[PDB]
């Protein structure tokens, strides 16, 4: 019972404790002390010494008796800023069908992490549409500055050849009037459609940018409904290879389902 | 009956994938026109002139702006109001270009392609802004590649403060250079390549006639061509004046001189000589031990014969121009405004509205904002709220009550929040905020929040180690909040009176009473403490920074904080143990940072990490730096520092002061932090931060804004060029492609952009002519091009007469940068320590998105090549020996016993690195072997078995094992390798090594936590790195560990291992 207390290294405690909830727990150099209370709270693990010569903490020293009593209560009137041990969470055979085959749980290993690593893929390639249409989107904006900017250039300059041309009719006309202002207004009417092929130009951007950010959101919608399927498939998975690892050691027959 | 029937109806193959043809994706980004990789060769361009009319030159894509206004102005004679056209030397070119800028083309020698133009046209004009000098801010923008122009209509005032007040640095370091000119300014340029250490390692010195070595200095007459050897045999330890004159001794001996005579004439022409390396511009400038300088150090190690050239001082001091740093055209408080400490509340935040939530309703339930406060861990118990409105609309306008009162929160102080869905808790996205602006002022009104999307490895809802601030990605999830207004602007208290709320608490405990319920946070031992605890402080002092502290040792640590002062390498552990959440506490251990102790560099960077976000820490862990850390020791963690940058919380801050100080300092320096700063401008969680750095840099670096603008010139034409190469000239045969890559490096707009620069590898080697019989594209689908450059050095022939590197768009450079640099770290351990373990860190550099450099090692197959040369006709099987038989086919004789000794100190070395940072399986067409012997690793792919991801757990995985191939010829020749003294050599090699690396544990822990900043996905979180602590076995004693290692190593190669 104390060998086999539900709850009883640094590195996979950790992963044991990653994405639980505030008041969750678990116990743990022979030289430094004994046994260790690993709380966590609100995101970070609590790392508690259990010093035995009675077990305990430091002083009131009068294992498994002390963490009982805890369960109940704070441990706050232990040491002042710890105002939180509820979640006692180290079962896995909750569910995994109750499977006592052994081999079929090793079976049923593999198959969610072919499904998981199914998974990570997809949402591996999502994010990088996402982040390669953020560049083409942004693209396109700084574009769209640049197509208005340069039709400014180009209105300015429909502009300033009203000033001179029309100061180059009006003194003279009857030198070549027929023969000059033709070419001054074919230079004007070549220059106008140019501009009304450039705003044509832009305009077919901002619709493509429109059907751009309309994707962007679909990459963002689907990547937001495969992160929960693939953290539950995770978290199953770790379940099923924990369900093995109690039972039969067999560290190295894992490789061949994983 | 293979698949049971069983159809897959979803199946569809008529081009369904990234799968097929599985190789380079890095894109996109564009180059010479608007929606186009590489300009047509012939090109029509409107050129609008001054009287307003479009004449429209066809011109060559390669046409500079000086040919075409000389056309331009010869065809404007054919359209109407010529007359009113001035000269057209009264004239310059305008356009807009594809950043959106209009930018005046000044510099008429540039081409037409090479402008970045957007839409092909030019506009002409007089110029206007009369400083033209000025407006080479495009300079500046070239090199950083966004322009100056868009920092100068940024309204955040923190940005355009740090843009004024930066200069202060700037100045201070162009002051530095031109001190003792020329002296100085040749000093800044070309910093002497020294080894940290003047001593000499046991093994290198035994390679000497107890200290002796035989040097080449050479000299010219005329023209130049003819130069004269002069073989001197000095000591190791004599400076370059000393070698200077024995050079000019033997020069200057004659028949016609006496002994006397030469003596005079000796010490006129003494000092007007510097001693050059040849074949590349470095030089030896100061007083170093030989030896110290690494040109040297590497040719006793490679047994060569030092070649360096006696140049004049003054031919030197032509070559260095004038910086002439100029000052920008760019150039408080309402008093008694708050002691945050005056304000009497709990903190509460107003949670508005999410705007931009793109969910399934059909597959989410409801969603919620998590919220909490942190200094890296969490000063409070984390809080939600209700989850109202769920998906459509999402509006909760809850105050969020959190637990800590006002005056408590730290400095440092942020709130990390996230939209999540609903046990089905699941974030969505992600954005944190400083509780304090720059300025020390309490955050107090209205922010909208543009977030950031979760990552791949955090599974965790809320991400406090993400990059603080609103991301610059408009349409994304902006959540808009409140801050509670307390009637005045509220700003963080003084030093001064933190410095007397401190010094008042410390007094207050004197007088608390005997007995204390929890004591545990204060002395009761008074001036005398225990022997044991004593004890136990340097115990927990030598654990390393993933060893996380217990609530007892925190509180041990904190209530014993004064003697820590004795222990100054404690601090790490100490500030872990503050409650930062207690102003009483955070108070004290301000005072006891502004006096602590100088820590070695290597021990204060830890301080750097995101575990560490206090400017008073941080301040302290400058402070070690500016005294301890060497321009040498800098440049070798100059990634870690940059990439630490992303943990300050201001832009101006003594970190980022302090390497901007030493880039401008010192040439070599600058040159790295440049390109690393440059690197990442492509990753918007620093694009700000780091272009208005590299801003500065630019500004304060002098001419070598020039020389990087030739090289990022030289960058830009090769990712264009590789653009084209992956994307419309995919299926295409290699001959095809070829072909077209030499049609356009024949152009030359290429011939001039690709020829005339400084490698970034190594700004040391210069690049002449491209010879592009030997430039080709390499085998691998990425495209990477195999460049050549003909090395114009003086003295080519006795270094390289060729030049060449790797430039490979597709693949993040930025793991194997590391990987690396982390090898080139474990040499140096290993070597100075006296143990000869040659490791070939091969140079790599990343200089964008997936874009990077990497050095060519000449003389050097991959195992498979030697195998399939040394391989018989009948296809049946390789032979292991042939590894042996190509090796004795270079090495014959007494080299023969030495090439293996090689073999078998380099393969020693890579397999207990390769062990330790858990690289990608190793393999022979990985693996590579040099024709003098030396092994070494290429190709690392992931590093801390970022591949235990997928399943992963207790693996430990051995990446290299070493087949009979590698057994073989580290036992000369023998059957049963495994059981020679050959081979227990190698064995005794590995231990001492994988110890060596087992005691510097810290440091490369430390090393990959300051990396965390750079978004690999190989570095997500702490316990990514932790992989690292379990190889090394830190948790276990050093026997336990040996022991462990030698089990791990036997197991992979099923005996071998155990005796001692
Ligand atoms: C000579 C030596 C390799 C020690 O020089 C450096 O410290 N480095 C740092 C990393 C750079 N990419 C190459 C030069
Ligand atoms: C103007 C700009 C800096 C882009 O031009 C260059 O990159 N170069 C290479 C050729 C020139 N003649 C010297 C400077
Ligand atoms: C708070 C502590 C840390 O520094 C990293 C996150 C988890 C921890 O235990
Ligand atoms: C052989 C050719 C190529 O270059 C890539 C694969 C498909 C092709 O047609
Ligand atoms: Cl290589």
């Amino acid at each position: 019972s104390l060998q086999d207390a539900e709850w009883y290294s640094r590195e996979e405690v950790n992963e044991k404790l990653r994405d639980t909830a505030d008041g969750t727990f678990l116990v743990r150099t022979k030289m430094h002390g004994d046994y260790t209370l690993t709380l966590r709270k609100g995101g970070n693990n609590k790392l508690i010494k259990i010093f035995h010569r009675k077990y305990g903490f430091s002083d009131p020293l009068t294992v498994v008796e002390l963490i009982n009593h805890y369960r109940n209560e704070s441990l706050a009137q232990y040491n002042p800023k710890l105002d939180v041990l509820l979640y006692p969470v180290s079962k896995q055979q909750d569910q995994v069908v109750k499977e006592d085959n052994i081999e079929a749980v090793g079976k049923k290993l593999h198959e969610y992490n072919t499904q998981f690593q199914e998974k990570s893929r997809e949402y591996d390639r999502l994010y990088e549409e996402y982040t390669r249409t953020s560049q083409e989107i942004q693209m396109k904006r700084t574009a769209i500055e640049a197509f208005n900017e340069t039709i400014k250039i180009f209105e300015e300059q429909c502009q300033t050849q009203e000033r001179y041309s029309k100061e180059y009719i009006e003194k003279f006309k009857r030198e070549g009037n027929e023969k000059e202002i033709q070419r001054i207004m074919h230079n004007y009417d070549k220059l106008k459609s140019r501009i009304s092929e450039i705003i044509d130009s832009r305009r077919r951007l901002e619709e493509d940018l429109k059907k751009q950010a309309a994707e962007y959101r679909e990459i963002d919608k689907r990547m937001n409904s495969i992160k929960p399927d693939l953290i539950q498939l995770r978290k199953t998975r770790d379940q099923y290879l924990m369900w093995l690892t109690q039972k039969g050691v067999r560290q190295k027959k894992l490789n061949e389902w994983l | 009956s293979y698949y049971h029937h069983h159809h897959h109806h979803d199946y569809d193959i008529p081009t369904t994938f990234q799968g097929a043809m599985g190789s380079m994706p890095p894109r996109p980004s564009s180059g010479e026109l608007w929606g186009i990789h590489l300009m047509p060769p012939r090109i029509l361009v409107e050129c609008l002139l001054p009287n307003g009319m479009i004449v429209t030159l066809e011109c060559l894509r390669e046409a500079t702006l000086i040919t075409i206004k000389h056309e331009l102005f010869k065809e404007a004679r054919k359209y109407p109001l010529h007359q009113l056209l001035q000269d057209e030397s009264s004239y310059i070119f305008v356009s807009v270009t594809q950043e959106a800028e209009r930018e005046e083309f000044f510099d008429e020698t540039r081409r037409l392609c090479d402008l970045r133009l957007f839409q092909p046209f030019l506009k002409v004009i007089e110029p206007v802004g009369n400083r033209e000098e000025k407006i080479l801010n495009r300079e500046i923008g070239f090199a950083i590649g966004m322009p100056v122009c868009e920092f100068d209509m940024v309204k955040d005032p923190e940005v355009q403060d740090f843009r004024r007040n930066i200069l202060n640095v700037c100045k201070e370091a162009v002051d530095l250079r031109d001190l003792n000119s020329p002296h100085s300014r040749a000093m800044y340029v070309y910093p002497p390549n020294v080894e940290s250490s003047p001593e000499l390692p046991k093994h290198i010195y035994n390679k000497l006639d107890k200290g002796q070595i035989i040097v080449v200095i050479w000299v010219i007459v005329s023209p130049n061509n003819d130069k004269q050897k002069y073989t001197l045999k000095i000591n190791h330890d004599c400076v370059p004046e000393q070698v200077i004159a024995e050079a000019i001794r033997k020069k200057t001996r004659s028949m016609l001189l006496s002994s006397e005579q030469l003596k005079l004439c000796v010490l006129e022409y003494q000092g007007k000589y510097i001693l050059k390396v040849c074949g590349c511009d470095e030089y030896f400038l100061e007083k170093y031990p030989l030896s110290q300088y690494k040109y040297i150090r590497s040719c006793i190690m490679l047994g060569r014969m030092p070649n360096l050239m006696l140049m004049a001082k003054e031919s030197l001091y032509s070559q260095l121009p004038m910086d002439c740093f100029t000052m920008p055209s760019y150039s408080n408080g309402e008093t008694s405004t708050k002691s945050l400490w005056v304000i009497n509340s709990a903190l509460r935040i107003k949670i508005l509205c999410a705007t931009y939530v793109n969910v399934n309703i059909r597959d989410i339930d409801k969603i919620y904002v998590r919220t909490g406060i942190y200094h890296g861990g969490e000063p409070l118990c984390d809080n939600v709220n209700t989850q109202r409105v769920p998906c459509s609309n999402p509006r909760w306008n809850e105050w969020l009550n959190y637990d800590i009162y006002i005056p408590d929160l730290p400095r440092a102080a942020r709130l990390c929040l996230s939209i999540c869905s609903v046990e089905e808790h699941c974030p969505l996205a992600w954005g944190n905020i400083n509780l304090f602006d720059y300025t020390d002022t309490l955050v107090s009104g209205k922010m909208a929040l543009n977030l950031w999307p979760v990552p791949h490895g955090l599974e965790d809802l809320l991400n406090p180690i993400g990059v603080t601030g609103s991301n610059p990605n408009k349409e994304t999830p902006c959540l808009e909040l409140e801050f509670d207004w307390f009637s005045s602007v509220v700003k963080f208290p003084d030093m001064s009176v933190i410095e007397e709320h401190a010094n008042w608490s410390v007094s207050r405990e004197a007088g608390f009473s005997y007995s204390h319920a929890g004591l545990s946070n204060r002395l009761a031992r008074d001036n005398e403490l225990r022997e044991n605890d004593k004890e136990q402080l340097k115990a927990i002092s030598t654990r390393d920074p993933l060893s996380e502290i217990t609530e007892q040792e925190k509180d041990f640590l904190w209530s014993h904080r004064h003697y820590c002062v004795t222990i100054p390498e404690i601090l790490p552990k100490l500030l872990l143990s503050v409650k930062w959440n207690s102003r009483d506490e955070v108070a004290q251990m301000y005072c006891l940072v502004k006096d602590w102790p100088p820590i070695k560099p290597e021990q204060a960077m830890e301080l750097l990490d995101c575990n560490y976000p206090d400017p008073m820490v941080r301040g302290f862990a400058v402070r070690c730096l500016e005294k301890y850390l060497t321009d040498d020791k800098l440049s070798q963690y100059l990634i870690q520092l940059v990439q630490v940058l992303k943990y300050e919380q201001y832009l101006d801050n003594l970190l980022v002061r302090f390497l901007l100080k030493k880039a401008l300092t010192n040439q070599r320096i600058g040159h790295f932090f440049f390109w690393h700063l440059k690197s990442e401008m492509h990753n918007k969680t620093v694009s700000q931060r780091f272009g208005l750095l590299l801003e500065s840099y630019c500004r304060a670096c002098g001419m070598y804004l020039k020389h990087l603008n030739r090289q990022v010139e030289a960058m830009e034409k090769l990712i264009n060029l590789t653009d084209i190469l992956k994307q419309e000239k995919k299926d295409e045969t290699q001959k095809v492609q070829m072909k077209f890559l030499v049609e356009q490096m024949r152009r030359p707009d290429f011939m001039d952009a690709l020829q005339g620069f400084l490698s970034p590898l190594n700004p040391a080697h210069q690049l002449g002519n491209l010879r592009l019989e030997e430039c080709r594209i390499m085998s691998s689908a990425k495209r990477p091009l195999w460049l050549n450059w003909e090395n114009p050095d003086i003295m080519s022939e006795l270094l390289f007469q060729n030049n060449e590197i790797i430039f490979k768009n597709g693949d993040d450079l930025r793991q194997d940068m590391l990987t690396l640099q982390i090898i080139r770290i474990m040499e140096n351990i290993w070597q100075n320590q006296g143990l000869d373990l040659r490791m070939l860190p091969y140079g790599c550099l990343s200089i964008g998105d997936c874009v990077g450099l990497i050095e060519v090692v000449r003389n050097s197959h991959t195992i498979m090549q030697i195998q399939c040369k040394g391989g018989l006709k009948g296809a049946l099987q390789f032979n292991s020996h042939t590894l042996h038989q190509w090796l004795k086919d270079k090495n014959k004789g007494e080299i023969y016993d030495a090439a293996i000794d090689l073999f078998t100190r380099s393969c020693a070395g890579y397999c207990v690195a390769t062990f330790i940072l858990g690289i990608g399986d190793r393999h022979n067409s990985n693996i590579m072997v040099k024709d003098d012997g030396q092994l070494f690793h290429i190709d690392f792919g992931h590093f801390l078995d970022h591949k235990k991801k997928k399943f992963g757990y207790k693996r430990e995985r051995v990446p290299f094992v070493l087949t009979q191939d590698f057994l073989i010829v580290i036992s000369k020749g023998a059957q049963e390798c495994t059981k020679t003294r050959e081979f227990e050599r190698f064995q005794e090699m590995c231990y001492k090594a994988y110890l060596a690396i087992r005691q510097h544990a810290n440091l490369f822990i430390n090393l990959f936590s300051m990396m965390l900043g750079s978004g690999m996905p190989e570095l997500q979180s702490f316990d990514d790195i932790a992989y690292i602590r379990k190889t090394l076995a830190l948790d276990k004693t050093e026997q336990e560990a040996l022991e462990y290692f030698m089990k791990q190593m036997n197991d992979a190669h099923h005996g071998g291992w155990t005796t001692k």
